[PDB]
């Protein structure tokens, strides 16, 4: 890979309430050892079979380590992992129609990282994915959620995809023709957006005067869209950021 | 037979250690210095302050003519040689946090930096975080009095590998500017047991 | 705190959405001159003023007392002086000061004269800046 | 009984295999090796040797504490027996400590496993990026897994009938770390004695459940009988001897396989020190002695 | 052993060496000068005088050409600022240290701060159009004092060290220190300028200071 | 660090609500010629007055002694003369100065023989220039 | 090798480079002119000595027309004065400076100031009435040595660049420095042409200076 940063991305996907599934998903009218073998087999046939040859249909910069049944674990360019996983949860939706959802954990690290501390952190991550819950009034966790770098950056697929993708295409396309001073200008807007919750009125002001001096390379549209954005959906304008700096970072690759 | 070095750290032109290689860290910089886990302010690692104090300590001790006197304080498992340790070194935070808000600042701050190709004239920038001077850092040492013999030799050692910090750096570009350090407060205090040398050892420290 | 501008106070969770609306209030219906306007303000009109604030402000946040000392308001009472000058070199910067009261902030800094009400009224100048800009400009 | 609270105000290091990693907790051996070198570097080792193999001092392992929430490893209960509804050990899974006066919830359903775990958040791990700076040579990267613990959050231990020699080693191992990488800025603690009644309620009443609060190893004698209705997980203890003055080169001690601390058995039994390192020149001790919380199952 | 080199740098015009945009909006120019981020005094980043001082001295002592890396310069270049080359890593014997503004107080004195805005503009040459553009520069007569580190590897090599030194530091006074220099601005001079020992007593540190001194 | 005025006094830190309130007290009571004509003052009719005070403020301030030497008390005389001279040319700008205390605070400064005296002087001259461009200007 | 351009610049009318405008106190002349902040001293900022002298030296040594940008120029302005394109990126040989009047004590002499104020007014033609306005100017006979920093790069063009050096100074005295040219201001002159050697010797320095002082 020729841009981006020079990070393995590994991703652990799990396939949520399956035992709850099969224990009492199907109908108990609808219940035989022929149904049960025909779920199950699907469901395998499903993870090995399909998981190759889905990556193979695209030369994905994947090394599938372990797909298994319910379960996935895989660690490639980290840019290629993140594609995949909106890939993966699209193909796993169509599969079972809406029956069952994933939850994925996506790490980054880089090449010399432990694979142990690789293997952990991404379980964790995707632990914490099973953990998402968005209201604290239901029962059990809503779990069909990923996990993006770190235990907080945790959405759910509808809202990773449409949100954070959306937002990071808009940034894309309206941030390519910014000098390195732009470059910066974006960390700093990453960092006043981090602090936002500490500084309500003087690093909002702060932020409104990046957007400023950025809005001549950008366009006032998309400053006045951002700045929108900073007091409306903050954490999912700060994933979409932090990912189109990872992105777009020229320091090989 | 337990004795606490305490003291406190001092940032003079801006300091800049280690490397934070996750990705809540390097999605806000180029190159991040070492923040708390928790509490994310940035922090002087023990093993930079003992690797540093034990090379400079290392250089001077030969200066081309290690040691036993090294082995003693810093510990040796080589291959037959193993001395287990007498200086405890310790994590150290930053103390000046309610001091760096009165000066309506961050703690960190990123040095925008470039080199010039001598080919081309071609220069290329480079971003590096650092943690801005006037930054303190309050430490304890932790000494284990195991000879009564050898303490004040360990002492002057130790007082002077803390006063080649002070004419070195600490962490990172060091020959670039960033990284000087200075030592103030320097006492020991025994907390373990009774030494009634400790105000010898404070004239070491205070020296 | 509680700095005064005249109709309503501002504190620490205050001054930048009272900025915002002051320079929102300003480019609805903007100033009007004697040939029916319509310019603006820019930031080369008070940006003598902006660059005494900075000073002030560098010698105020380098001292730790809780009280401003006469030296420091010496240079508030100067910052005061030249907002009245350009105030009156042209009408576009009085109305400006008018409406956002850099006067009346100035008046009750250098009467509570104390380090934080200082503090305040310079986040409140960098706030009305900030939404100046990113809004208008220039 | 006499709870010894321990505050981090370092990250720590607690090894299982590799510095790569790091546990949020320590094993009672683990502290019973610190306490040794301790009292070998003041000079009496054999003391207290004999007082924790006499039993006047036997301590579990370090515990969580979150805001006085004292917690237990999940035990490893024979129940589940609740074959109609619920979700027993199966939400119960990602569940590792549960709080020690909760256990009676537990014991027989309604605690939420979900809420459980969420409540349960003492600090975080991370991995610290080090190297071997080589003059000219190219300088060797390595890195250590820590552990960091959060504000009103550390690690405690059960200690029946406390020592004065106790205490003092305790007092002395303030000042030389515990875990890891000690001799860097990694172990430093300061730690209270805090005699509690809450818990001596629990510890004082008798069951028919053995619930093993450290890891044990039950004596040739009695391993059969204390396997007999038992639910327990079989853990690997060893590692290099951390001493100066044994076999002037590093070696690792023998591997000692004991009952994890969250195991229940039904036959009380009360393990032994065990002798690891028998080459050397000193004795090396594995502390495997059985504490137990009973409960009624 | 370690000596420390004092001395003073004096703008004799006003220099731009920052590249700092950073915290408040009160007004400030889009191309400020590196400051202090505690005391927001203008400061002479270490890096900035070392890359400088290394380039006049190795196209000096080369001589008048320098094409190529910094680690293939000179043995004397190597051996003062540092060389990172595979095999041999030639360490630093010079350890530069950022610079703040000295003499604020006699600024004060004078009415004036330590930074202006110096008013510029670009005359289109076919369309005889003017763009303006402000630069901030700190003062003309602005003083900063420095302290360089340097390390005793050899005593052998001291008195060419040091003559490298000296003639570094007069080569900076024929040029510029970073900014837009060519055009006016940067010019500095050197002024108290000696060396002392850290620790200790260098038997030839008069010589060292008389190298220094002129 | 102090002027005087006769009962009022002028400090290093309100000299310009003193230079306000004399501006003030002229536009509110302009001054009336022979003909019951009312006159306002011009910037260009004092300006040589503080341009010659700008210029000699130039040299006192490239100086760090606390005594005003010789030739530069030799200036601010000559300040007072041209000042006399141009009070007596037009009777409008005689009632400026006599409304204000230029005179007054320009003697003062001869009588202190000091530096800071004379920078204070300045500081109310440039406060009395700011608020009369304030309110009437040109 | 490095060379120092000593030299006068003596003003035959009254100069005006415009100033900031917003800090040279209040109640000061409509249009000041730029000066030193901390001496308030007048100065012929060296971006503006040096664009006018690139300029005419461009327009001249090209065909007596300059319509491109600053980056296409001839060789000779290229290797004088720099270059920022992509792949041809020239160090400029000269090193510009800014330059305060060194006469004040002559001034000061005939009891007058540095500066002047020139009264111009536009008169309304349709109206024949006439809009009076102040300009602050440097007085004619103010004299501003300044140092002018020479690269040696190539020892086989020195002699054409110092031509080129000579014929753009020739050129700045048939035209204005700065300000409201045309309109009788900015008129300058050059004397005391030396060029000297930084550091050491120049073999052909005797050569230099007469094609410098003619
Ligand atoms: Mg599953
Ligand atoms: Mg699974």
């Amino acid at each position: 890979v020729e841009v981006g940063i020079n990070r393995l991305g590994v991703l652990r996907a799990d396939v949520d309430n399956l035992g709850q599934a099969f224990i009492n998903g199907i109908p108990d009218d609808y219940l035989s050892i022929s149904r049960t073998a025909t779920f199950s087999r699907a469901m395998s046939r499903f993870f090995k079979n399909y998981l190759n040859q889905l990556l193979a249909e695209k030369s994905y910069k994947i090394n599938v380590i372990y797909a298994g049944g319910d379960d996935l674990f895989m660690i490639g360019a980290w840019q290629d992992i993140l594609d995949f996983s909106i890939v993966l949860k699209q193909k796993f939706a169509d599969f079972t129609q809406n029956k069952l959802s994933i939850s994925a954990g996506i790490g980054m690290f880089r090449e010399k990282y432990p694979v142990a501390r690789m293997a952990s952190l991404t379980g964790d991550l995707e632990d914490a994915a099973k953990d998402y819950k968005p209201d604290e009034r239901a029962v059990q966790a809503t779990k069909n959620a990923v996990t993006l770098f770190d235990a907080t950056n945790v959405f759910s697929w509808d809202t990773l995809e449409n949100d954070i993708f959306v937002k990071l295409d808009a940034i894309t396309k309206n941030f390519e023709k910014l000098d390195e001073t732009g470059k910066a200008f974006i960390y700093r807007l990453i960092d006043l957006l981090r602090g936002v919750n500490e500084n309500q009125q003087i690093n909002i002001a702060r932020l409104a005067y990046t957007l400023s001096r950025m809005e001549e390379k950008i366009g006032k549209t998309f400053a006045q869209e951002l700045y929108n954005w900073a007091n409306a959906d903050r954490k999912t304008l700060i994933m979409a950021l932090e990912i189109y700096i990872l992105k777009t970072r020229e320091r090989a690759a | 037979m337990k004795l606490v070095i305490e003291g406190t750290i001092v940032l003079k032109t801006g300091m800049h250690i280690g490397g934070s290689s996750d990705f809540s860290a390097i999605g806000a910089v180029d190159s991040p210095v070492v923040r708390d886990t928790l509490t994310r302010l940035p922090l002087i690692p023990g093993s930079s302050l003992k690797g540093k104090m034990r090379y400079l300590l290392a250089k001077e001790l030969n200066n081309g003519i290690d040691q036993d006197e090294i082995l003693r304080l810093f510990g040796s498992s080589e291959k037959d040689k193993i001395r287990r340790a007498r200086l405890k070194f310790n994590d150290i935070k930053l103390s000046n946090l309610a001091e760096l808000e009165t000066f309506n600042v961050s703690s960190t701050e990123v040095k925008f930096e470039n080199t010039i190709n001598r080919k081309t004239a071609v220069a290329n920038p480079r971003q590096i975080e650092r943690v801005i001077a006037g930054s303190k850092f309050d430490f304890e040492i932790f000494y284990n009095l195991d000879d009564i013999k050898e303490v004040e030799k360990d002492f002057e050692n130790i007082k002077q590998g803390f006063d080649l910090l002070e004419f070195d750096y600490l962490g990172g570009h060091g020959t670039r500017g960033s990284g000087r350090i200075a030592f103030e407060n320097l006492s020991v205090i025994t907390a373990v047991g009774n030494f009634e040398k400790i105000n010898t050892l404070n004239e070491i420290l205070g020296a | 705190t509680e700095l005064k501008i005249g109709n309503e106070k501002v504190n620490s969770t205050n001054f930048g959405d009272f900025a915002e609306k002051a320079i929102r209030g300003i480019n609805h219906k903007p100033f009007v001159n004697s040939k029916g306007g319509e310019q603006k303000i820019t930031t080369s009109k008070i940006r003598g003023i902006l660059e005494l604030v900075n000073k002030v402000y560098n010698r105020v946040i380098n001292t730790n007392d809780v009280e401003l000392s006469e030296n420091i308001l010496a240079d508030i009472a100067y910052i005061k002086v030249k907002i009245a000058y350009e105030s009156g070199r042209e009408p576009v910067v009085k109305d400006f000061i008018q409406r956002t009261a850099f006067t009346a902030a100035i008046t009750d800094v250098m009467n509570q004269r104390t380090r934080e009400s200082f503090l305040l009224f310079a986040r409140y100048v960098e706030s009305l800046i900030a939404y100046f800009k990113f809004y208008g400009g220039k | 009984m006499k709870i010894i609270k321990l505050y981090f105000e370092s990250p720590v290091h607690f090894g299982e295999k590799r510095l790569s990693e790091s546990k949020i907790t320590f094993s009672a051996d683990t502290l019973f090796s610190a306490l040794m070198i301790e009292a070998v570097g003041l000079g009496k080792e054999d003391e207290f040797y004999q007082l924790a193999s006499n039993n006047l001092v036997k301590f579990s392992d370090a515990f969580p504490f979150i805001d006085q929430y004292y917690y237990i490893p999940k035990p490893m209960f024979n129940l589940k027996l609740e074959k109609e509804d619920e979700n027993p050990s199966k939400a119960f899974k990602k569940l590792l400590y549960v709080p020690i006066d909760s256990l009676e919830d537990y014991l027989s359903g309604g605690l939420d496993a979900y809420f459980e775990r969420e409540s349960f958040n003492l600090g975080k791990l991370a991995l610290s990026e080090k190297v071997q700076q080589h003059d000219f040579k190219d300088s060797e990267p390595y890195n250590v897994g820590t552990f960091t613990f959060k504000e009103n959050t550390g690690l405690y231990v059960l200690i029946e009938q406390t020592h004065p020699l106790l205490e003092e080693l305790l007092e002395n191992l303030q000042y030389s770390g515990i875990g890891g990488k000690r001799n860097s800025g990694y172990g430093k603690f300061k730690f209270e004695i805090l005699e509690d009644s809450d818990i001596e309620d629990l510890f004082s009443a008798k069951g028919n459940r053995k619930i093993l609060l450290s890891g044990a190893l039950p004596k040739d004698a009695e391993l059969e009988q204390a396997l007999k209705n038992a639910s327990y997980l079989l853990e690997r203890r060893g590692g290099f001897v951390q001493s100066d003055t044994y076999a002037t080169n590093l070696v690792k001690k023998q591997d000692l396989y004991v009952f994890k601390s969250g195991s229940t058995f039904e036959n009380s039994f009360d393990g032994d020190i065990y002798q690891v390192g028998k080459k050397g020149n000193h004795p090396v001790y594995k502390y495997a002695k059985s504490f137990f919380l009973e409960v009624s199952v």
